């Protein structure tokens, strides 16, 4: 289904398909930062570094295609001002239990989130409004939020099946202002 | 040197719009053109006149006008830049001086505000 | 009443463009065929007249007059095949292009009135242009019908008349002598005045 | 005054100020080609080489400032499909009498033209519609027209006055399509 | 144009033309004191020293005639209670930068002022009401205000032209009371 973050639609004051992540049997999780992930891509990327003040919402779709003989579960969530403690390809979580920042993953469902169960569905949509303490900020020095994709239940299959599952992320800016 | 700077030296924060006026005090028979450009915060100084043309600018003609004004958009609290370039050369007949001077006047608009008074001064009583 | 200065009247007469020799013996055309690319500048005076404008659009009308070099009339048959632009041209007398049904032909005799045909406007664009800062009409192929060589020497003369003339964007008329075809090049070491001169400005 | 080329306004199917030319006592004339002159300049320049089909009109202003003790006259004209016989800075005429193409300059007044007499005026405005045999063409391989500025009467002055007169050209695209 | 000081016309509770100042290439500035400047002149001068209480407004015209080949600029301003730190002919400023009183000249435009640009105009008119902390004062012991004429841009010309420019001041008392 489609969830709207904090029950607010983006307002005023195309599709971009990134590369594919390969979910494995020993994967830990990945994260992306916004709007850093879209700063070197296309007209949005040019406007981000060719202006001074930036303000935009977003719409994120996460999909994965797997057979009926695979199993596993993923948690997709959005965390504003995601500072990390101890590009368009993201990073890998070193200690997924503490979310790499000293906070538990079991309480990550307090943020706008969705579940992907391979036996039930294969899609997740999140709509994020603009969150800041100021009406405008800098697109090259401040990261508004981060996106997390963590496998809570490990991927499993039988020998002879495809050992990697593709996870594709496609996103579209909404109500962008420069 | 302006009263706005001296008065805002008594506070801590400010924001609003400004305006700068240039006055030409050459002879009546001198002609020429100038380019006045404004660069927003975060940008560098243009390398040449052509680069400054692709942006916020105005062309000033000595013969047509004696004064020009330049409204500077919002400022707060890096800062914007103002640069003046030669468009043409200085044309003058025979019998007139070869040099002139420009006087610049600056003020504030009606949306300027100041806050958090300080005292901050270095002139000694006696 | 001012009807002699219209463009139709300005370009209104059939002029000689092109001439084809089919000698009995020699080296001009060893075989009995020739190829003539359609152009309007075969008439000597046509280029300076047409280049008064930039764009032109017209139809054409062609007439073929054939005779012996002395002017005699002999019992011979000819073909006069037309090759539209974008189509292959004959290479010999035995070529298979002479019987391709999409190239129209006009079989005629010498002891006949001259043949006459019409050609439409054949450009992909909306008009011909004599200047392009950055015009194929077709081809006429002439031969003598038969598998053997003819017994007479022949000459063919082609006349062209332009119909339904339109023009745009007038230009200054040519001033200096031409040097090439489809080239505004001029002799830069010898530039001449537009007209004649006199001794002094105060004398008639 | 303002003249409209062939009595047609540009239709559908900002200001750019170039550098300054210095008119001298021995100058012969200059010319510029369109839209070649505006192919490496700004958003118009990017669109010209980043598209396939181009179609636009133009509005050209030519100005010069001189004292009341100078004299001379210039002819400004626009010639479509200006092929030359034997950038943004233009070229210099080698044989201005034959317009460098074998045609007389005395008949150049058959094109959209204006006169600049230093004792009478100092400005000239020409509006050029789109001229072609096809609705669209290529902006990087075809030059639609050319602009000429030729001194018919030589520049003269007395010793001690400024020996060079500035000629500035400013142009604005009209009804541009890509 | 004509400006009215502080937007107040003189109210109740002939022309006098002084001598001519010669503006030179090295002039610094001059000032006059009121009503001291008009105390030895005519009926006004007799009434000033033959009474006890005085109250009057003023209207000041400053003019200068120069050729079209001269250049320069003057600032004319009125400063109430103009005390000087370290007649009808005025004094000369020793340190025009500090206005001879320790205050900057760049902020003198906060007072009723006018500009004289030789290329634009040649006249300046200022109307001064009565300013005091008491309804009446003494005309021989208290100077109400002072008038300043300072060249911000130096006078320039070519050799062979007139090297001195005349500045004439004419003033008329308004709503005078004794």
């Amino acid at each position: 289904n489609i969830i709207v973050g904090y029950g607010e639609w983006p307002s005023y004051c195309r599709f971009y398909t990134l590369d594919t992540k390969l979910w494995e049997k020993s994967s830990k999780g990945w994260y992306w930062k916004f709007p850093d992930v879209l700063t070197e891509t296309g007209v949005f990327g040019q406007n981000a570094q060719f202006h001074y003040l930036y303000r935009s919402g977003f719409c994120i779709h996460v999909q994965c295609n797997a057979s009926k003989f695979h199993q596993g579960a993923l948690l997709v969530a959005v965390l504003p001002e995601y500072v990390i403690g101890t590009g368009a390809d993201g990073f890998e979580l070193q200690h997924p239990y503490v979310l790499d920042a000293g906070i538990p993953i079991s309480q990550l469902t307090v943020c706008p989130h969705q579940w992907i169960n391979l036996r039930t569905n294969n899609c997740a949509t999140i709509i994020v409004p603009y969150i800041n303490a100021l009406p405008f900020d800098s697109a090259l020095n401040h990261c508004n939020f981060g996106l997390l994709v963590v496998p809570i239940s490990p991927l499993d299959y039988d020998q002879g099946a495809t050992p990697v599952i593709p996870i594709t992320i496609t996103l579209a800016p909404m109500c962008s202002e420069f | 040197s302006t009263l706005l700077g001296q008065l805002c030296g008594y506070y801590t924060q400010w924001s609003g719009s400004l305006e700068v006026t240039f006055m030409f005090t050459g002879s009546f028979m001198a002609t020429g053109k100038m380019l006045i450009a404004y660069t927003p915060p975060g940008g560098p100084l243009p390398k040449d006149r052509a680069t400054a043309m692709l942006g916020t600018h105005v062309i000033w003609d000595f013969g047509l006008q004696s004064s020009v004004t330049l409204v500077i958009p919002w400022i707060s609290n890096t800062t914007g830049l103002v640069s003046i370039w030669y468009q043409t050369n200085y044309v003058v007949p025979i019998g007139a001086p070869n040099t002139a001077y420009i006087i610049a006047l600056a003020a504030a608009q009606k949306n300027f505000t100041m806050k958090l008074c300080k005292d901050a001064s270095d002139i000694l009583q006696t | 009443s001012t009807a002699e200065t219209t463009l139709d009247s300005f370009f209104s007469r059939a002029g000689l463009v092109g001439e084809i020799d089919l000698p009995l013996k020699g080296t001009t055309n060893p075989n009995g065929y020739a190829n003539w690319d359609i152009d309007i500048t075969g008439y000597a005076q046509m280029r300076r007249k047409v280049e008064l404008f930039t764009y032109m659009r017209f139809d054409a009308e062609f007439t073929f007059v054939a005779c012996t070099p002395t002017g005699e009339v002999v019992p011979q048959l000819l073909q006069y095949m037309f090759v539209p632009p974008g189509a292959p041209k004959p290479d010999s007398r035995e070529s298979l292009a002479w019987q391709t049904a999409t190239n129209p032909s006009v079989f005629v005799k010498l002891s006949d009135p001259p043949a006459q045909v019409s050609v439409p406007f054949m450009s992909p664009a909306s008009a011909y242009q004599w200047f392009y800062d950055g015009n194929m009409m077709g081809t006429f192929s002439v031969r003598t019908v038969g598998t053997s060589k003819s017994k007479y020497p022949l000459v063919v003369r082609i006349y062209m008349r332009m119909k339904h003339v339109r023009a745009w964007i007038p230009r200054p008329m040519r001033n200096q002598n031409y040097l090439f075809k489809a080239n505004p090049n001029y002799a830069g070491n010898s530039i001449k005045p537009t007209g004649t001169s006199r001794t002094a400005i105060t004398t008639l």
